[PDB]
C-alpha cells in the first residue's frame, strides 16, 4: 500500500526467485530422505574417486596420474582422459568449507553438489530469459525451470556426474553470448570465451557450443542482419575460446585438426572474407568493384547422433545402453508436461520479433529437439530451452489477458488467467509425482519395506576377504563400483577405451569351459563376479544382458567361432530351458551362472530349480565347474563370486 | 589494368582517414606480417612442436583481431551500433583481452 | 528425519504458491505507472 | 556501493537520479503535511479550540507550505 | 524470406518429432493390438505408430489453440467472427491439454 | 609493464599457482590506476 511501485517490484522479485530456488534445491532430495546419502548408479562411484584423490593430493599431483588399477595389463590415465572440471569445482568448494572450519566429509559436499548446482541453474535462467525479453516472462522460466522432471532425473541429491553441473555450464556461456552480441562489448565477448573454458573442461558435450554459435551467426548472416556487434563477438569469442579449449589434456590438438570444430573456423574465415568485402564496398563504386570482382573425419560416436541408424549397424558398444535409443510420446510428455504444447506458441512469439539475440534461441530449439528425438539421454540439453521458451510463451499469453482486465470483456479475459493457473497447478503437481515415484530410486539398492543390498555385500566381501593383489573380472558395467567399493584391480573398466581388451573378456564368457580357461590365464584373473539375479527376478541379469557379451566378442580378429545365430534354438528363440541349444547349456558363463540352481524352490507351485526372470526351468539341471570353484554366493543370489582354480599339480589335463 | 583502381583507393585512404587511426593499421601491419613469417616457417620446415607453432601463432591472429576490433570501435562513424561503448571503455576492455590471451599463449607454448 | 510424504506436500505447497505469486507478480508489471 | 568506477559521467543520468530524490522527498514532505494537518484538525476541533490551537496549527502549516514552495523552486 | 512461411515448416517438423517418426523408422513397430489395444501396456517408452501420431496431432492442436487465441484479440475484427475464433481456441486448448492426460493414463495405469 | 615481465617471469621459473596470485596483485594495481587514468583522459577530452 504505502510502499512505492520501486520496492513492491523489487521484493516480489526477490521473493518468487528465493522460492524457486528453495523449491528447485528441495524437490531433487528424494533418494536421500528415503535412504540414506550415498552416491548412485555406475558413473558416480569413478568421480568419487577421483574427487577424493584430488583432495588430499594436490592438484599437480593429478593432472597427471596413472591409475595401476583398472585394465590390470594395460593400465588407463586418468590424468589426461577425464574433464577435470566436476572435481575442481567439488575439490574448491570442500577446501573453501575446509578454511572456514566447517570440516564437512569429502563424501557429503559430493552427493549435494548436484542440487546445489541446480539452485543456481534457475537465477542463470532468470536472467538468460531477462534478456530476450522483459522480467515479466523471466520469473516464469525459473520456477519451470526449478521444477521440471525431465531435468531431474539426471540431477537428484547422490548422482554426482557432470550432467546435472553441466547445464549450468551451458546456460552462462549463452548468457554471455547473448550479451556479447547484444551489446559487443569486447569484454563480454571474453567473459564467454571463459564460461566456454570451463564448459569445455567439465562437459563432453561442448562441440554444440561450437556448432551452434557458427550457425547462429550463419544465420545472422544469410538473412542480412550481420553488424558489427556480432563480428566483433563471434571473432573475439572464437580466438580466446579455442586457445583456452586446448590447454585441456583431453582435448589436445582437436579443435584445429577435426571435422568437428571446423564450423566456427569455417564461418571465422566467411566472417572476414565478409567483414573486408563491405569495407571495401563502402571507400568505392560499383563498376570498379565489378571489375575487381590431415583433418581426422566425424568420429562415429558423434556421428551416431546425425545418423540414428549408425549405431546399430556399426557400433556394438553405443546401443547396448538403454537409454541410447529414440524418444516416444511417452517420454517427451512424462518428462515435460504442458511445456510440449507451450514450445510451439514461444516460437511463434520469437518468429513475429526476430532480433540479433532470439534468432539463436530458435536455432538453439530447433537444434535441440532434433537431438533429443534420436536419442532418449539428450534430454539433457533439450528440457531448459524448452523451459525457456515455455517461459516466453506463457508470459506473453498472460500478459496479452492481465490488459484486458478492467481493473488493470472481462470474463473471457479472466477465464485465460484462471485456465493457466490451473495448467501451471497441474504441471506443478505431475513433475512432483514423476520425481517421487519414477525418477527417483537407489541403483545399488535393489528393494520391493524389505531391501536387498547384496551389490554392496559382495564388495565388501571382495574388500576384505580376498589377497590385496586380486583381478576381479566382470562385465564392463561394474568396473567403477569395483574399483570404487571392492578396491580390488578390475581387468575391464566403464570406459571402455578398449575394444579389443573387453572382445577379448567378452570371449571368455559365452565360450566352451577349456578355452575360458585358457583365455583366463593370460591376464592372471583370480576371481569372477557375475550378477545373477535369478532368485531375486532382477531384470537386468547378467544372462539377460549375455547377448552383447557373445555380439561383442565375436566381432573381432581374435574371435570368430563365437559367431551369432549359434546359442538360438533351431527356431531363432534365446530359451534357457532344457530344450534350448547345446552350446548354450555349456558356455562358461550360463555354467557359472546356474551352479547348483536346479535345486532351490524359488516360487510356491512350480518345478524345483525355477528361474523367475525367464519364466523357465533350467535345463542343466546338475553340473560341477572344472576350473571354478565357489567363493561365495550372496543371500539372495543376486551376485556370485568364483575363482580361478591354479593350474593342476600333477600336471593332469583337467584343472 | 587493375592498378588505377587501387592506387586511387590507397590515395583515398591516405587524405580521408584521421591520424591515431593510421598508427592502428601500422601495428595490425606488423602483426599480420609476424603471423605471415611464422606461417612460412612452418610450411618450410614443418612442425614438430605443434604447441609451440601453434601457440605462437594464435598469440598473433588473436591480437590481429583484437586490434581490428578496436579500430571498429575506436571509429567514430561506427557508433550506432555500439551504444555507450565509449573509446577509453573499449581501450581497457582489448588492454584486459589482450592480457587473458597472452597469459594462455604463455601457458601453452613450451 | 522427515518423511518422504511431509516433503512431497511442502514441495506441492510451495510450487503452487510460487505459480500463484508469479500471476500476481505479471499483474503488478502491467499495472505499472 | 561507495565504489563509482565509472570512466565516463553523463549529465542527464545524474540528473534523474537527482530528480527522482527530488520527488521523494517533495511526496514525503506532502504525506507528512497532510498527516499533521489532518491530526491537528482531529485533536484541536472536537467541541472547543479558543483559536489558540488552532492558529499554532495553521502556523506550523504555513511553515510547511512555504518549505514545500522553496524545494519546489530549487527543484525548478 | 516470408519468415512465417519457416515456422510452419518448423511446426510441422515439431509435429512428425514429438510423433516419434525417428523411433518409427529405426525400429519398426507394428501399428496393432494383440480385439486391438493401441497403446502399449507398461513401457515407458514404447511407440505404437497410432499412439505416436495420435498424441502428437493433439501436442500440434495445444499450440495452434493458442496461436489461434491471441490472433484473434487483434482489434477492428466483427464481434461474429471473434466469437467464434476464440470458441475455436478454448475448445482447442481444453481438449488438447485433458486428451493428453487421459491417453498418458490409459498408456500407464497408475499415473498419479 | 610489470604484468608483461611477469609474463615472461611464469615461462622459466614460475608455476601456475603462483603467477596467478601475483597477476592478481598486479593486475589489480594496474586496473585502479588505469581507470583512474582513463576518467581523466576522459574528462580532458571532451
Ligand atoms: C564407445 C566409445 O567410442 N567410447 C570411447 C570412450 O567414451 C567414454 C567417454 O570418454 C567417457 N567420458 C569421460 C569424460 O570419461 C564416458 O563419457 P560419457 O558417459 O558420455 O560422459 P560425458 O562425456 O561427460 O557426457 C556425454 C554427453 C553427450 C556428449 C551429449 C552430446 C550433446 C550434443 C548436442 C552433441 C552434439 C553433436 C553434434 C554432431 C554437433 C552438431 C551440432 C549441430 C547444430 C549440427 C550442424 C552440423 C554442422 C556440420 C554445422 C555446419 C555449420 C555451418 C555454418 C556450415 C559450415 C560452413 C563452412 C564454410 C565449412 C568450412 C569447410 C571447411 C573449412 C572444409 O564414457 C564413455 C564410455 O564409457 O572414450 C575413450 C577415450 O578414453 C575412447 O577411446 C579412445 O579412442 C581414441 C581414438 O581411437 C583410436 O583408435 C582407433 C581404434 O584402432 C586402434 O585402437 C585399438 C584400441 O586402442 C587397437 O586395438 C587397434 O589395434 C588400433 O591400434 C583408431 O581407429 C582411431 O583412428 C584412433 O587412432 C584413442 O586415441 C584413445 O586411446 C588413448 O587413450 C587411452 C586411455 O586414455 C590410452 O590408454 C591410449 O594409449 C591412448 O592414449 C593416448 O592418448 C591420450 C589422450 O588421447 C594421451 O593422454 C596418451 O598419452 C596417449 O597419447 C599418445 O598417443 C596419441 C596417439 O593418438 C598421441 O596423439 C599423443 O600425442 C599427443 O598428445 C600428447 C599429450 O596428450 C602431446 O604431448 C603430443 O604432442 C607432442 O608430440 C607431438 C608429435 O607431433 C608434437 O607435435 C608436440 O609438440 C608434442 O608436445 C609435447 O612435447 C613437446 C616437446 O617435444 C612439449 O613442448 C609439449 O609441452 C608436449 O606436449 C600430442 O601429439 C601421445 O603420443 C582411446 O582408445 C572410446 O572410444
Ligand atoms: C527440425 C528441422 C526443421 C528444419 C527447419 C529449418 C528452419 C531452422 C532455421 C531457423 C532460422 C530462423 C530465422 C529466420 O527464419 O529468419 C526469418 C526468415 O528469413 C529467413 O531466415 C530466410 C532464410 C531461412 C533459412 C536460413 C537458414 C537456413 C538453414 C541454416 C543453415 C527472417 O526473415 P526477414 O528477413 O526478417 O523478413 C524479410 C522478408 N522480406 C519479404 C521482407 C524480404
Ligand atoms: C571459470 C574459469 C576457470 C575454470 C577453472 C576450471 C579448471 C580447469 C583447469 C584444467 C587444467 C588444464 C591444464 C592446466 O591447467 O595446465 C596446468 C596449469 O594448471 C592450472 O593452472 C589450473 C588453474 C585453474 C584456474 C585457471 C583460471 C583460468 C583463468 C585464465 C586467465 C599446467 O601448467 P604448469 O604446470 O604450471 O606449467 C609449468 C611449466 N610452465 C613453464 C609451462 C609454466
Ligand atoms: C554462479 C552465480 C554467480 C552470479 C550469476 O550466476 C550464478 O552470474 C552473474 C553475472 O555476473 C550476472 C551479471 C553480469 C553483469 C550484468 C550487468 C547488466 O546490467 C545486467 O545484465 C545485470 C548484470 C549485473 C548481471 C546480473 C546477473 C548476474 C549477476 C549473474 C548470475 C546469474
Ligand atoms: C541408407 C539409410 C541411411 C540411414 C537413413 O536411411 C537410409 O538415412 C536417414 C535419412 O536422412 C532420414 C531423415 C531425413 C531427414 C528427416 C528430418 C526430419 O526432421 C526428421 O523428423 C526425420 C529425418 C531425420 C529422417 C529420419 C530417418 C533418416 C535419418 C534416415 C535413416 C534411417
Ligand atoms: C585399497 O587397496 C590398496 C592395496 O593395498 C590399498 O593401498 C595401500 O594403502 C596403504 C595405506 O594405509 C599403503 O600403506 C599401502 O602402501 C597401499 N598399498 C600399496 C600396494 O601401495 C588402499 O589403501 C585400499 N583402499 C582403502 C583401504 O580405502
Ligand atoms: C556405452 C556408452 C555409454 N555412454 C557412452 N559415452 C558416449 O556414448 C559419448 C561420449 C562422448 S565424449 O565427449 O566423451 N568423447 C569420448 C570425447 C561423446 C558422445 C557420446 N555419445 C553421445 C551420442 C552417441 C555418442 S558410451
Ligand atoms: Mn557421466
Amino acid at each position: 500500500l504505502r510502499l512505492s511501485y520501486e520496492k513492491q517490484d523489487t521484493l516480489l522479485k526477490l521473493l518468487i526467485l528465493s522460492m524457486a530456488a528453495v523449491l528447485s534445491f528441495s524437490t531433487r532430495l528424494f533418494a536421500v530422505l528415503r535412504f540414506e546419502s550415498v552416491i548412485h548408479e555406475f558413473d558416480p562411484y569413478f568421480n568419487y574417486r577421483t574427487t577424493r584423490f584430488l583432495a588430499e593430493e594436490g592438484f599437480y599431483k593429478f593432472h597427471n596420474w596413472f591409475d595401476d588399477r583398472a585394465w590390470y595389463p594395460l593400465g588407463r590415465i586418468i590424468g589426461g582422459t577425464i574433464y577435470p572440471g566436476l572435481m575442481i569445482t567439488s575439490a574448491a568448494i570442500y577446501h573453501v568449507l575446509h578454511f572456514f572450519h566447517i570440516t564437512i566429509d569429502i563424501r557429503n559436499v559430493c552427493v549435494f553438489l548436484a542440487p546445489l548446482f541446480s539452485s543456481f541453474t534457475t537465477i542463470v535462467t532468470y536472467h538468460l530469459t531477462k534478456e530476450l525479453k522483459d522480467a515479466g516472462a523471466g520469473l516464469l522460466a525459473a520456477a519451470m525451470i526449478a521444477v521440471v522432471p525431465g531435468y531431474i532425473s539426471r540431477s537428484v541429491a547422490g548422482s554426482y556426474d557432470n550432467e546435472g553441473i553441466a547445464i549450468f555450464c551451458m546456460l552462462l556461456t549463452y548468457y554471455m553470448w547473448i550479451k556479447a552480441v547484444k551489446t559487443g562489448s569486447i569484454c563480454w565477448a571474453a567473459k564467454c570465451a571463459l564460461a566456454y573454458f570451463y564448459m569445455v573442461s567439465s562437459w563432453g558435450g561442448y562441440v554444440f557450443l561450437i556448432n551452434l554459435i557458427p550457425l547462429h551467426v550463419l544465420v545472422l548472416m544469410l538473412t542480412g542482419r550481420f553488424s558489427h556487434r556480432i563480428y566483433v563477438a563471434y571473432c573475439t569469442v572464437y580466438c580466446l575460446g579455442t586457445i583456452l579449449s586446448m590447454q585441456i589434456s583431453f582435448v589436445g590438438f582437436q579443435p584445429v585438426l577435426s571435422s568437428e570444430h571446423m564450423a566456427a573456423f569455417g564461418v571465422f574465415g566467411l566472417c572476414q572474407i565478409h567483414a573486408f568485402v563491405d569495407y571495401l564496398r563502402s571507400k568505392l563504386n560499383p563498376q570498379q568493384f565489378e571489375v575487381l570482382f590431415k583433418i581426422s573425419p566425424w568420429t562415429g560416436r558423434f556421428y551416431s547422433l546425425l545418423d540414428p541408424s549408425y549405431a546399430k549397424n556399426n557400433i556394438p558398444i553405443i546401443a547396448s545402453v538403454s537409454e541410447h535409443q529414440p524418444t516416444t510420446w511417452s517420454s517427451y510428455y512424462f518428462d515435460l508436461q504442458l511445456l510440449v504444447f507451450m514450445f510451439p506458441v514461444g516460437l511463434y512469439y520469437c518468429f513475429s520479433n526476430l532480433s540479433d539475440a532470439r534468432i539463436f534461441i530458435i536455432m538453439y530449439g530447433v537444434t535441440s529437439m532434433y537431438f533429443s528425438a534420436v536419442m532418449v539421454r539428450l534430454m539433457l540439453v533439450l528440457a531448459p530451452v524448452m523451459c525457456i521458451l515455455s517461459g516466453i510463451g506463457v508470459s506473453q499469453v498472460l500478459s496479452t489477458y492481465m490488459k484486458n482486465l478492467d481493473i488493470s470483456k472481462n470474463e473471457v479475459a479472466s477465464g485465460m488467467i484462471l485456465v493457466m493457473a490451473f495448467f501451471l497447478i497441474t504441471y506443478t503437481f505431475h513433475s512432483t509425482w514423476v520425481t517421487s515415484e519414477a525418477y527417483s530410486s537407489p541403483s545399488i539398492v535393489l528393494s520391493a519395506r524389505i531391501i536387498f543390498d547384496d551389490f554392496r555385500e559382495a564388495y565388501y566381501w571382495l574388500r576384505h576377504n580376498t589377497p590385496e593383489d586380486a583381478k576381479v573380472m566382470s562385465w564392463w558395467d561394474y568396473g567403477y563400483q569395483i574399483t570404487a567399493m571392492a578396491n580390488r584391480t578390475i581387468l575391464v573398466d566403464n570406459n571402455t577405451w578398449n575394444n579389443t581388451h573387453i572382445s577379448r573378456v567378452g570371449q571368455a564368457m559365452a565360450s566352451t569351459e577349456e578355452k575360458a580357461y585358457e583365455i583366463m590365464r593370460e591376464l592372471d584373473v583370480s576371481y569372477v563376479l557375475v550378477i545373477f539375479g535369478g532368485l531375486t527376478g532382477y531384470s537386468s541379469d547378467d544372462i539377460n544382458k549375455f547377448l552383447w557379451m557373445v555380439r561383442i566378442g565375436g566381432s573381432t580378429d581374435t574371435g570368430k567361432h563365437i559367431k551369432e545365430n549359434d546359442y538360438y534354438t533351431p527356431t531363432g528363440e534365446f530359451r534357457v530351458d532344457r530344450e534350448g541349444s547345446p552350446v548354450l547349456l555349456n558356455c562358461l558363463m550360463y555354467k557359472m551362472c546356474y551352479y547348483r540352481f536346479g535345486q532351490v524352490y524359488t516360487e510356491a507351485k512350480r518345478p524345483p530349480g525355477f528361474d523367475r526372470v525367464r519364466n523357465a526351468e533350467i535345463g542343466n539341471k546338475d553340473f560341477e565347474l572344472d576350473v571354478l570353484e565357489e567363493a561365495y554366493t550372496t543371500e539372495h543370489w543376486l551376485v556370485r563370486i568364483y575363482k580361478v582354480k591354479d593350474l593342476d599339480n600333477r600336471g593332469l589335463s583337467r584343472t | 589494368s587493375v592498378v588505377s583502381v587501387i592506387s586511387r583507393f590507397l590515395e583515398e585512404y591516405l587524405s580521408s582517414t584521421p591520424q591515431r587511426l593510421k598508427l592502428l593499421d601500422a601495428y595490425l601491419l606488423y602483426i599480420l606480417l609476424t603471423g605471415a613469417l611464422q606461417f612460412g616457417y612452418c610450411l618450410l620446415v614443418g612442425t614438430f612442436p605443434f604447441n609451440s607453432f601453434l601457440s605462437g601463432f594464435i598469440s598473433c591472429v588473436g591480437s590481429f583481431i583484437l586490434a581490428v576490433c578496436l579500430r571498429i570501435q575506436i571509429n567514430p562513424q561506427n557508433k550506432a551500433d555500439f551504444q555507450g561503448i565509449s573509446p577509453e571503455r573499449a581501450f581497457a576492455d582489448f588492454l584486459f583481452a589482450s592480457t587473458i590471451l597472452h597469459l594462455v599463449v604463455m601457458n601453452f607454448v613450451g | 528425519m522427515i518423511t518422504d510424504v511431509q516433503l512431497a506436500i511442502f514441495a506441492n505447497m510451495l510450487g503452487v504458491s510460487l505459480f500463484l505469486l508469479v500471476v500476481l507478480y505479471h499483474y503488478v508489471a502491467v499495472n505499472n505507472p | 556501493v561507495r565504489l563509482d568506477f565509472s570512466i565516463t559521467k553523463d549529465p542527464a543520468a545524474e540528473a534523474r537520479m537527482k530528480v527522482a530524490c527530488i520527488t521523494e522527498q517533495v511526496l514525503t514532505l506532502v504525506n507528512k503535511r497532510i498527516g499533521l494537518y489532518r491530526h491537528f484538525d482531529e485533536t484541536v476541533n472536537r467541541y472547543k479550540q479558543s483559536r489558540d490551537i488552532s492558529t499554532l496549527n495553521s502556523g506550523k502549516k504555513s511553515l510547511e507550505t512555504e518549505h514545500k514552495a522553496l524545494t519546489s523552486e530549487i527543484a525548478l | 524470406p516470408s519468415a512465417m512461411t519457416v515456422y510452419a515448416l518448423v511446426v510441422v517438423s515439431y509435429f512428425l518429432i514429438t510423433g516419434g517418426i525417428i523411433y518409427d523408422v529405426i525400429v519398426e513397430p507394428p501399428s496393432v493390438g494383440s480385439r486391438p489395444v493401441a497403446f502399449l501396456a507398461y513401457r515407458v517408452n514404447g511407440q505404437y505408430i497410432m499412439e505416436g501420431l495420435a498424441s502428437s496431432f493433439l501436442f500440434t492442436m495445444g499450440g495452434l489453440g493458442f496461436i489461434i487465441l491471441d490472433r484473434s484479440n487483434a482489434p477492428n475484427i466483427p464481434k461474429l467472427n471473434r466469437f467464434l475464433l476464440l470458441f475455436i481456441g478454448f475448445v482447442c486448448v481444453l481438449l488438447s491439454f485433458f486428451m493428453a492426460r487421459v491417453f498418458m493414463r490409459m498408456k500407464l495405469p497408475g499415473y498419479l | 609493464a610489470a604484468m608483461l615481465g611477469l609474463m615472461y617471469v611464469y615461462w622459466t621459473q614460475l608455476n601456475m599457482f603462483q603467477t596467478l596470485k601475483y597477476l592478481a596483485i598486479l593486475g589489480s594495481v594496474t586496473f585502479l590506476a588505469g581507470n583512474r587514468m582513463l576518467a581523466q583522459q576522459a574528462v580532458k577530452r571532451t
